[PDB]
């Protein structure tokens, strides 16, 4: 039996605006007699399970709950917890989700690193990283789009945030894209977007291309004309 | 008696600090002209450091005869301590890069020829400065004894970070030279106006970096803040032996 | 002692003019028409839209500057672009900060 | 009562320069007549538990043993036996560990990446990343050396091997290190040693420097004129 | 026609080194490189050196 609880995502509030949140139990027998009571310092639960995913490859069970709680109430930090009402479980386990007050908040300094010279020379698929440095401990959602076309998340992998070696407070992350050598050879630009707090609109974008992927040619044609002119 | 506080090549990092004249024109040629091929053991390395200390002592003795000698020699020992320990600031000098490039050979050989109960303790570090400091602290007592031959207890300013010590030489030098300044008046007056303006902006530029109260620098500042009852002061109150904080420094002529 | 005739901040031109006088002699004054230009070498044709190629040519017809499109940012004026964000089947377009170093509230 | 035995990995062997074995007992408090011994599959007692570990108060016994002499025999995959015997239990409890077989041994291909120009311009701190990738077994130990000395494990951070989507058997990883801007403008060298089973020498080094990334040509065509 | 890349080992005392040439992670055949035996340094008392060339 694997039990996990997911707080609402920072990219779910910003994009979907519906504060979905639940605690999940998986790899256990299905009984279809579960309604997870939620505690707001009170016993009432606003909503029961809907669109619950009972179907599993191993015929195991899962639980899905949803609610709507004010954003300022979450900012206050009340100890919302979920109580399982599974008939199989004799003792209902207590799982509490609440972000503490006073957590650090800072903006992600996103730098994009061009691929290595050696990998392109070897004539196979390149790899491009999207470094995210110093962002707040909240989980961040990042995706990759090329020339404004949102790519599928199937071929890039993101790393869970880890404590920064230099700063005990801040965090960092990574994300890599594998693309064909001829695509990067043609010079198509690629963009990385971050979605985290402490920003004017909570979204930052950076991009490079072959002509800006640590190049060797600076083809400048500085062509100043009409130098004398007339002015006052 | 000039400090040459402009950037130039005095200090690589962009913050302004005024180098003391005692750092400039030192007899560092003994360590400068070392032969890493002929030296591979701790015992041979100690002798040359003792020789360099003796040369520094006689250099200061000859310089002064062209308590104050004791103070200058004290800070010179601290400076040589910083040179040996490898945490010195004067990276810009082309001569002083070679010394910190060829002591690496000696201490790498020493770290290579070590035994297991110390190898695991000194395995991890950067530029071998951990066991460099360990070697200094092991052989610190003998070096000052060889230095003090010209003209006891081991000095304590060598653990002090270099920037605050540089402030201390500045305080001693400025009080000494203002005592030297004075002891009709129209002839003398115009030089004092030039005396102020040659060092007028010398005080203000460092004060802007006294904020944020290096890795090891902050811990000493935090600990001294807990004591001495004066945590945040632009004046350290260490060996000032005169008035401080702009009281008689500026526009005292009128 | 000089007056900035043209200070186009999106082209970075800083044309000045000074009068340096010869000493203890009649007037053989020489006129400084100083010019200072700081090229990007990495900014694109679109100063804001980042999916454009680089700009190599740096045409400065100073007749126009003395009296469209330009290549140097300005610090006070904030720039903006809109990108599509996908959480799944749906999408939502939210504008970004191309220069967030000086665009967050202060 | 329960006994858990885990074998050492490549990182432990590389860092400790020896083979250490654990035959650890869980949920068992301090009693008398507790016997733990590691014996050869052939039958002989290759090594005893000299300097036995003190029992943890919270029902945990370590009981670790060193097969230091047989470095290659562990790599051969020969099975090891742990003998756990107590008075209450009639049948002695046995723990068996061995090297797995059948896995692929694709080689890593490290590519060390210099810091970005935007990070360098802010003049705060550069972060050099070491994108180890391609290894088929999921065991990699990465250290950083500057002028022939391993850097402290505080300064760098290693991420766990993450599965690679393009190929099933392969994996990848990464690590970062926070170099100061001054010490990188000085132009020093940093090395990313990777330790893996599949490497024929079992170690590989790479080097980066300020001079690693520089442009070649600067063709400028100043076309100053007076008439448009 | 040909090139002769050298590999100047130096400074080692215990007289035993192994020199091997790898191209793209695959070791080169031993028929290409020719390794010189350790010979003492002229200006160093007890530290040897060696060479290795590749055609
Ligand atoms: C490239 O430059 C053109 C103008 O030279 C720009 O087009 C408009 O720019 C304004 C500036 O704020 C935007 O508000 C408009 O939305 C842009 N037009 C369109 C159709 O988006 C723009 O910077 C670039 N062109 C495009 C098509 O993005
Ligand atoms: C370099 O610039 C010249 C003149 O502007 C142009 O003719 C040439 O095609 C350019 N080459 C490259 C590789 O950009
Ligand atoms: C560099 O620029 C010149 C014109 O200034 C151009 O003729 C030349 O082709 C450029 N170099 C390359 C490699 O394209």
């Amino acid at each position: 039996i694997r039990v996990f609880a997911i707080p609402p995502s920072f990219a779910s509030i910003f994009l979907t605006k519906s504060t979905k949140l639940t605690c999940l139990v998986t790899d256990l027998t299905t009984y279809d007699s579960v309604t997870i009571s939620w505690t707001r310092q009170n016993g009432e639960a606003v909503k029961t399970h809907t669109n619950i995913s009972e179907s599993h490859p191993n015929a195991t069970f899962s639980a899905v709950g949803e609610a709507s709680i004010c954003e300022d109430d979450w900012n206050s930090g009340e100890r919302f917890t979920c109580t399982v009402t599974h008939t199989d479980l004799p003792s209902p386990l207590k799982q509490t989700i609440s972000r503490p007050k006073g957590v650090a908040l800072h903006r992600p300094d996103v730098y994009l690193l061009p691929p290595a010279r050696e990998q392109l020379n070897l004539r196979e698929s390149a790899t491009i990283t999207c470094l995210v440095t110093g962002f707040s401990p909240a989980d961040v959602f990042v995706q990759w789009m090329q020339r404004g076309q949102p790519l599928s998340p199937e071929k890039y992998v993101t790393s869970a945030p880890m404590p920064e070696p230099q700063a005990p407070g801040r965090y960092f992350a990574h994300s890599i894209l594998t693309v064909s050598e001829e695509e990067w050879n043609t010079g198509e630009t690629y963009t990385c977007v971050v979605a985290h707090e402490a920003l004017p609109n909570r979204v930052t974008e950076r991009t490079v291309d072959k002509s800006t992927g640590k190049p060797t040619l600076y083809n400048v044609s500085l062509v100043m004309s009409d130098t004398a002119g007339t002015c006052y | 008696d000039e400090w040459d506080c402009n950037k130039g090549t005095n200090k690589l990092y962009e913050n302004d600090i005024c180098l003391p004249p005692r750092r400039k024109h030192m007899c560092t040629k003994q360590l400068e002209n070392i032969s890493t091929a002929s030296i591979t053991t701790t015992d041979d390395l100690l002798k040359e450091v003792l020789i360099t200390a003796v040369n520094e002592g006689k250099r200061l003795k000859q310089q002064w005869e062209k308590h104050f000698l004791c103070d200058a020699m004290k800070y010179s020992f601290a400076d040589l301590a910083d040179i040996i320990r490898g945490t010195d600031i004067w990276k810009g000098n082309r001569e002083q890069q070679k010394i910190q490039e060829r002591l690496v050979k000696i201490f790498r050989n020493i770290y290579d020829n070590l035994e297991k109960d110390e190898y695991e303790k000194y395995k991890y570090g950067t530029k071998y400065q951990n066991l460099r400091s360990a070697w200094w602290d092991a052989h610190r007592k003998k070096i000052w004894n060889a230095m003090t031959c010209s003209a006891k207890e081991p000095p304590v300013y060598d653990y002090v970070p270099q920037i605050l010590r540089w402030i201390t030489e500045w305080s001693e030098h400025f009080c000494e030279l203002q005592e030297k300044n004075y002891y009709t008046c129209k002839t003398k007056c115009e030089e004092y106006s030039k005396f102020i303006k040659k060092w007028n902006s010398q005080y203000i530029n460092l004060e802007k970096k006294f904020k944020e109260l290096d890795e090891n620098l902050i811990q000493f500042l935090q600990n001294v803040k807990s004591e001495c009852n004066e945590p945040n002061t632009v004046d350290k109150y260490l060996m000032y032996t005169s008035d401080c904080r702009r009281v008689k420094f500026s526009n005292t002529i009128d | 002692e000089r007056i900035v005739l043209v200070d186009n901040k999106c082209k970075c031109a800083r044309i000045t003019s000074r009068i340096i006088r010869s000493s203890e002699d009649p007037n053989e004054d020489i006129v400084e028409r100083n010019i200072r230009i700081i090229v990007p070498l990495n900014n694109r044709e679109n100063i804001s839209d980042p999916t454009s190629p680089l700009r190599t040519r740096f045409v400065y017809h100073l007749s126009d500057l003395c009296k469209e499109t330009c290549y140097t940012y300005d610090r006070n004026k904030c720039y903006t672009a809109v990108v599509p964000l996908v959480y799944g089947g749906e999408t939502k377009m939210v504008e970004t900060a191309l220069t967030p170093d000086a665009c967050y509230p202060d």
